[PDB]
């Protein structure tokens, strides 16, 4: 029998089978419900739509995200995501498969229990396990020591990790990620005469962001170059399907990561949060951290970001520090891959919380076995 | 936690050198006469055990990554290193060693110098548009008649997304359900129901002893209507699910508070479908449901003949 791996994020569910090198299903982590603008007889007996199907009707529905900033905050809608993942996307009966779930850094303790409780009481899985996302990414990159920058759709974390384990006092959380970047690109595209202000428009600007944005190595310089040359400008065909052009917005958008003030956040940029996180760690491990900066998540996919990070962190760090940024091409799915490897190991059979152990202990078993 | 493995048992039991190779997600011993001949397509785990005065052993764990080894092999090497360290009470010092950049200590383990050879064992790695559903064909009149007749064949009543149900018809549904012995699920999503419907449903929940599931999502029920519903919960020990999300108006902070207070006065409800705005009640609600759900687990353990 085969184990499942589900990596649940603010924007995307990544799910599949342990032993696979990549997730089999990736879809939006959303639940859509009708707007009160008359009875949608078209819905039939359904009370909501989930995932891709809810996305198709984003103009007809109000969409809710059961995970906010990496944390599950709507347990009923999260049950819907999980049911849809098992039964419609993977086509499995969850009570036949051990299931590995992921959690955010600094996940509150009650949440871990609740996740355990729902898997056993609602889905009757035979066994389960919860692993920290950033740690799985570090493992997928072949390392037990390093500092992960995990940036997705809802949240960015710096997670320093030593000899297998996160150092929670040094973890930092920045509520600034890909959805904010999508929203910001919508804005500055509107500055130059294009109308994009939600729904079929938010989703298309996301595509623009993914395909054309990049992180400038020197930002003030790139602005000047942009004015003159035009060698940077690129165009993009809408679905409707008119064709638009875009220039300095290509790198202004993800500049926000290094300059959160671009959207009115007081926070320091991710290069600074990486630094502060390293500096909260034991002196004797900082060299290892600096030399193993591992990028994770979809918002670390911008071309140029690793070099920019290398440059910014060099300027912050002692002059004599070896610094290295690791940016795997599959880092959109690093968390999931790490989970697939872990659940495949011959030593992992004894790590599952089994139905029987949960039945006897209750959900607080998760603090003792998933650690 | 700490894990067993036949190779863990053998590890670090005495001074010397032990080498394992990652082979399809397992940790397999390297034949001692192949020590120092590393397949560049593979990943390995090396433990140096040095002996010191205490009688206690000193431990250094190196995981060696060949240039052509697959992601499952380097990830597993890393994880097995953490597991082995843990098994050894955390006393090992871990080292990442990559082909061409190995540390002097690790290179020093191999008397004749280590060698590389090509190859190794194989990796262990193995639309939609607008609602396309036929409408809810449920017959409102007929169904109401069946609930009144206490029809044994009727367990599930779904009036979701049905146009133009009079408010007195919905109120009648709630009145008939008072004495019905067979309906376990009732939902009226997106039927334009308002507070009168919710008030009647509240009275019903005080009397009905069979309904398990109630779904009133996506209607026009106010905080007062929602409050009245949950105020029925302590007079109910049969309903397990109440779904109320996506009413046309936010319920209001005061109401959210009165609601969680009622959720804490029922031990039966297992799911409450509502996204709380204030974090105080949001967590109180989550905990109340988790409390009630654990009661299920405990009576499932006690009914287990012991
Ligand atoms: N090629 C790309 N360039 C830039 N951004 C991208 C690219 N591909 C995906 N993204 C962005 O990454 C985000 C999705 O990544 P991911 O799956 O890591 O997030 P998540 O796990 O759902 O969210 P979180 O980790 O914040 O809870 C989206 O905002 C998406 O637009
Ligand atoms: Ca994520
Ligand atoms: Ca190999
Ligand atoms: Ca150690």
């Amino acid at each position: 029998t085969t184990a499942l791996v589900c990596d649940n994020g603010s924007g995307l569910v990544k799910a599949g089978f342990a032993g696979d090198d990549a997730p089999r299903a990736v879809f939006p982590s959303i639940v859509g419900r009708p707007r009160h603008q008359g009875v949608m007889v078209g819905m039939g007996q359904k009370d909501s739509y989930v995932g891709d199907e809810a996305q198709s009707k984003r103009g007809i529905l109000t969409l809710k995200y059961p995970i906010e900033h990496g944390i599950i905050t709507n347990w009923d809608d999260m049950e819907k995501i999980w049911h849809h993942t098992f039964y419609n996307e993977l086509r499995v009966a969850p009570e036949e498969h051990p299931t590995l779930l992921t959690e955010a850094p600094l996940n509150p303790k009650a949440n871990r229990e609740k996740m355990t409780q729902i898997m056993f009481e609602t889905f009757n899985v035979p066994a389960m396990y919860v692993a920290i996302q950033a740690v799985l990414s570090l493992y997928a990159s072949g390392r037990t020591t390093g500092i992960v920058l995990d940036s997705g759709d809802g949240v960015t974390h710096n997670v320093p990790i030593y000899e297998g384990y996160a150092l929670p006092h040094a973890i930092m959380r920045l509520d600034l990620a890909g959805r904010d970047l999508t929203d910001y690109l919508m804005k500055i595209l509107t500055e130059r005469g294009y109308s994009f202000v939600t729904t079929a428009e938010r989703e298309i600007v996301r595509d623009i962001k993914e395909k054309l944005c990049y992180v400038a190595l020197d930002f003030e310089n790139e602005m000047a170059t942009a004015a003159s040359s035009s060698s940077l400008e690129k165009s993009y065909e809408l679905p409707d399907g008119q064709v638009i052009t875009i220039g300095n917005e290509r790198f202004r958008c993800p500049e926000t990561l290094f300059q959160p003030s671009f959207i009115g956040m007081e926070s320091a940029g991710i290069h600074e949060t990486t630094y502060n996180s390293i500096m909260k760690c034991d002196i004797d491990i900082r060299k290892d951290l600096y030399a193993n900066n591992v990028m994770s998540g979809g918002t670390t996919m911008y071309p140029g970001i690793a070099d920019r990070m290398q440059k910014e962190i060099t300027a912050l760090a002692p002059s004599t520090m070896k610094i290295k940024i690791i940016a795997p091409p599959e880092r959109k799915y690093s968390v999931w891959i790490g989970g697939s490897i872990l659940a495949s190991l011959s030593t992992f059979q004894q790590m599952w919380i089994t139905k029987q152990e949960y039945d006897e202990a209750g959900p607080s078993i998760v603090h003792r076995k998933c650690f | 936690m700490v894990v067993e493995h036949p190779e863990f048992l053998k590890a670090g039991k005495e001074p010397g050198l032990q080498i394992w190779r990652v082979e399809k997600f397992d940790l397999v011993p390297v034949p001692t006469n192949l020590y120092g001949d590393f397949f560049t397509g593979d990943a390995y785990v090396i433990l140096k055990t040095v002996q010191l005065r205490n009688g206690n052993l000193q431990y250094d764990l190196h995981y060696w990554l060949g240039n052509e080894c697959s992601q499952d092999e380097s990830g597993a090497a890393a994880i097995f290193t953490v597991q082995l360290d843990d098994y050894l009470n955390g006393r090992a010092v871990q080292h990442r060693e990559v082909q061409g950049f190995e540390s002097a200590t690790f290179l020093g383990y191999f008397k004749s110098g280590l060698k590389y050879k090509k190859g190794g064992v194989a990796s262990g790695f193995g639309y939609k548009p607008v609602p396309d559903e036929e409408p809810n064909s449920t017959d409102v009149e007929e169904t109401l008649e069946r609930i009144k007749n206490n029809d044994p064949k009727l367990e599930e009543v779904n009036l979701n997304n049905i146009r133009n149900i009079p408010i007195p018809t919905l109120k009648a549904y709630a009145e008939a359900l008072k004495e019905n012995s067979y309906v376990k699920k009732f939902s009226i999503v997106g039927t334009r129901s308002n507070d009168p419907v919710a008030y009647a449903l509240a009275e019903m929940l005080k009397e009905n002893k069979v309904l398990k599931t109630l779904n009133v999502e996506s209607n026009f029920i106010s905080g007062a209507g929602i409050l009245r519903l949950v105020e029925a919960l302590p007079y109910n020990t049969s309903l397990v699910e109440m779904k109320i999300d996506n009413q046309s108006q936010p319920l209001g902070n005061k109401v959210e508070m009165e609601i969680v207070s009622m959720l804490e006065k029922n031990a039966t409800l297992l799911k409450f479908g509502y996204h709380f705005t204030q974090q105080g009640p949001r967590l109180r609600a989550s905990n109340a449901m988790m409390n009630n759900n654990d009661l299920v687990r405990k009576r499932r353990l006690a009914d287990l003949t012991g």
